[PDB]
RNA sequence: UAGCAGCCAGCUUAGAACUGUCGCGGACCAGGGGAAUCCGACUGUU
RNA sequence: CGCUCGACCGAAAGGGAGUCGGGUCCAGAUCCCCGAGCCCGGAGCGGCGGAGACGGGCGCCGCGAGGCGCCCAGUGCGGUGACGCAAACGAACCCGGAGAUGCCGGCGGGUGCCCCGGGAAAGAGUUCUCUUUUCUUUGUGAAGGGCAGGGCGCCCUGGAACGGGUUCGCCCCGAGAGAGGGGCCCGCGCCCUGGAAAGCGCCGCGCUUCUGGCGGCGUCCGGUGAGCUCUCGUCGGCCCUUGAAAAUCCGGGGGAGAAGGUGUAAAUCUCGCGCCGGGCCGUACCCAUAUCCGCAGCAGGUCUCCAAGGUGAACAGCCUCUGGCGUGUUGGAACAAGGCAGAGUAAGGGAAGUCGGCAAGUCAGAUCCGUAACUUCGGGAUAAGGAUUGGCUCUAAGGGCU
RNA sequence: UGAACUAUGCCUGGGCAGGGCGAAGCCAGGGGAAACUCUGGUGGAGGCCCGCCGCGGUCCUGACGUGCAAAUCGGUCGUCC
């Protein structure tokens, strides 16, 4: 909600910074091994609790 | 803010170490003289005219004045 | 509106709630109560009946007279 | 017509969130939270249920702002008695003191 | 009490002319509930060159004027060409879009 | 002095004439009723 | 110096000092900018001003305005009173107040909204005919000063039966009414400072990434209402229901103490103003027929605030303005059967249908009449059973003010 | 390991149009020799009545029944100081 804890709102930053797309120049680097992040999470789909 | 009534108190408060600065908004009927302190702003409600100039040069040297028109 | 402050468009077959409802009874006794005691007591201010014929005249207005 | 609303976290109509109604300079109708009203305070007697009169009604942690003059009287029991209930202490000391010489 | 009208641009451009908006008023200007005689003698019309002018004794609200300023105007089918606009206070001036 | 004059203000009630194709809570809103038997008194709860 | 002291945690709806107006962004805002305040904490000089500070009694200089010595005062003052004055010393300890009391009903004061009257001003709409017409806009913050208004078992004088005063209802009076004159409290209403410079409305000019700026005028005069809400009061009703604690703050009692010896001192509830400081955390957005939960953009579920015009008893139903939306996970062409629904309609008969009046059909508002058996006397009861209802033109009755 | 659903209790908050019948108390006018009675008005009582939001879920044994929904939808219906 609006009224978040530091402890919450440190969580949810977190968790915001590692949504993040892989970047790309680890797709060159790895020669198309790793293409997509296999965690990537969806406010929808997926819920972090 | 405060509305002085009296001339004279109106100078004594101008002189004072925490006046910043003093306005004169010229309206239709009257003229007032805000001048600015540290916690409130003082304003004389001068309903005459030729007294206005009388007091605006009676104002004491180094007060920053701003003529609101 | 106009035409209702006449009458009109104000008959039996366009009523709808109870006659307390459109009117309520008993602020029609307030109005009216207000009505006499205000009369009274000018009457006797200006000395039109004394305080004795007031004060039989105000519990016989109390009373639906 | 306007529908305003809060201006505040706070949506409920509690006993602290009152509001009214108050019209800007910027020619609206916006909420204006007031204080809850104050209360004269009582005699000490327990007896009169008027409250005292000459003293300001406002909240608790208002009277350390206010100036002493205008929380209580000049009279003896002033701010903590009423006047009626000073002169009956007054007249029940001075007779009961006067029994107690009597019996001596 | 004295109102004046304004209408030195649409009679330069050759659209209306004066002449014709005068007598338009005395026969739709309403006095008492009645258009007829303008009441009397209360309510009297001035026509200058291309500016005319109404006194009266009553109120006489100056929007009553454009009221039929803007009636005048639809009814010789050049609403859509003209503006009545207050430009000083008493006053009523036509302009175009 | 069995009170009058001036001015202002709404919203209701009652009666009457006239009138339309006897239609008028014109849409909307809005209890079918009566005589009895069984069980539980009632309101509430599951 | 200390018994009420037994750590501490526990409310983002309880208690809880103090921020409001205008502007600004692609997204922020009572937080930013501008303007105007406020509260709390801090001071051996706590920085000034004012208060505490009012002087008397004996001799002389003296025919004087005043000046010389001693002695004695002075921790404020006014009012019969309620109580009022800018301040107006005071410990331990004690007492009390506020914080801090339910639900319901009636009434009154004030705002907001709605409505009415200006043959009001500024734009717009309509004009085939009529329409001085229709629609929109007409403003003031917190804090302080003043005044309406409301409340008061508050004071003084006085004295009551032919009892009087008084409310919608009540209630009040020799434990002292009515009347006359005062005091205090609440004032969120009005005027003023703020404050029009700003905000809206209209008009004109300049300008097209400094341009995205400058000017003019206006912001008006009243009315009430069984109107609707909110709020402040006040009088009641109900209970075998009595409808919170604490932090914190204040007043009084108390007179232990401190202050100086003739002009000041101690002390000052800012007492007029000035000086400094206010850290940490949350702050975007959705809040629900697509941002939550139900495996989903799920016809379900999920706590609240604001809330207009007409009809009407209504926050019912139907229609409209502000605001919002494209018909709710798709378009097009047909109108067969059979379904779901519109609670579609129907000749004559009217429950013969069926386990069964299932289903839906009749009745329905309001006014005026009229209402049995039975009963715990409260009821039954809107019993049952009738009449009236539109539109239009009039008449009669029900008010206020001078 | 669970009372984020639900059952009961406690603390602290919030909410419940518009109408109807109309009890005690009170005023007035009549009857009385007293006991005490009658009419109108007032008043606004109640696990009272019609009823909106709310809260419930009767009937159609309707819709739906590889549904919108692992219990929902429509009319009707109970209650609403
Ligand atoms: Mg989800
Ligand atoms: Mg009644
Ligand atoms: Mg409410
Ligand atoms: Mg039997
Ligand atoms: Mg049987
Ligand atoms: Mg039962
Ligand atoms: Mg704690
Ligand atoms: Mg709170
Ligand atoms: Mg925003
Ligand atoms: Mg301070
Ligand atoms: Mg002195
Ligand atoms: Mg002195
Ligand atoms: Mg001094
Ligand atoms: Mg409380
Ligand atoms: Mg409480
Ligand atoms: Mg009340
Ligand atoms: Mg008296
Ligand atoms: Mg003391
Ligand atoms: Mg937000
Ligand atoms: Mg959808
Ligand atoms: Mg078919
Ligand atoms: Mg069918
Ligand atoms: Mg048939
Ligand atoms: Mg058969
Ligand atoms: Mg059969
Ligand atoms: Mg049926
Ligand atoms: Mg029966
Ligand atoms: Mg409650
Ligand atoms: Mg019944
Ligand atoms: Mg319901
Ligand atoms: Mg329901
Ligand atoms: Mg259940
Ligand atoms: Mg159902
Ligand atoms: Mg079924
Ligand atoms: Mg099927
Ligand atoms: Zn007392």
């Amino acid at each position: 909600a609006s009224h978040k804890t530091f402890r919450i709102k440190r969580f949810l930053a977190k968790k915001q910074k590692q949504n993040r797309p892989i970047p790309q120049w680890i797709r060159m680097k790895t020669g198309n091994k790793i293409r997509y992040n296999s965690k990537r999470r969806h406010w929808r789909r997926t819920k972090l609790g | 803010p405060r509305k002085i009534e009296e001339i004279k108190d109106f100078l004594l408060t101008a002189r004072r170490k925490d006046a910043k600065s003093v306005k004169i908004k010229k309206n239709k009927d009257n003229v007032k003289f805000k001048v600015r302190c540290s916690r409130y702003l003082y304003t004389l409600v001068i309903t005459d005219k030729e007294k206005a100039e009388k007091l605006k040069q009676s104002l004491p040297p180094g007060l920053a004045v701003k003529e609101l028109k | 509106t106009l035409a209702r402050r006449k009458g009109r468009h104000m008959g039996v077959g366009k009523r709808k709630g109870t006659a307390n409802a459109r009117m309520p009874e008993k602020l029609c006794w307030m109005r009216r109560m207000r009505i006499l005691r205000r009369l009274l007591r000018r009457y006797r201010e200006a000395k039109k009946i004394d305080r004795h014929m007031y004060h039989s005249l105000y519990l016989r207005a109390k009373g639906n007279v | 017509v306007q529908r305003l609303t809060y201006r505040r976290r706070l949506s409920y109509n509690t006993a602290s969130n009152k509001t009214r109604l108050s019209r800007t300079p910027g020619n609206r109708i916006v909420y204006l939270y007031t204080k809850k009203t104050g209360k004269s305070p009582k005699s000490a007697c327990g007896i009169c249920p008027g409250r005292l009169r000459g003293i300001r009604a406002v909240r608790p942690q208002v009277l350390m702002r206010l100036s002493k003059t205008k929380k209580h009287v000049s009279r003896a029991y002033g701010g903590s008695m009423c006047a009626k209930c000073v002169r009956d202490r007054i007249k029940r000391a001075f007779l009961i003191e006067e029994q107690k010489i009597v019996v001596k | 009490l004295k109102f004046t009208l304004d209408c030195t641009h649409p009679v330069e451009d050759g659209i209306m002319d004066a002449a014709n908006f005068e007598q338009f008023l005395q026969e739709r200007i309403k006095v008492n509930g009645k258009a007829g005689n303008l009441g009397g003698g209360v309510v009297s019309i001035e026509r200058s060159k291309s500016k005319i002018t109404v006194t009266s004794e009553v109120p006489f609200s100056k929007r009553y004027l454009k009221y039929l300023t803007k009636k005048y105007l639809k009814k010789n089918n050049l609403r859509d060409w003209l503006r009545v606009v207050a430009n000083t206070k008493e006053s009523y001036e036509l302009r175009y879009f």
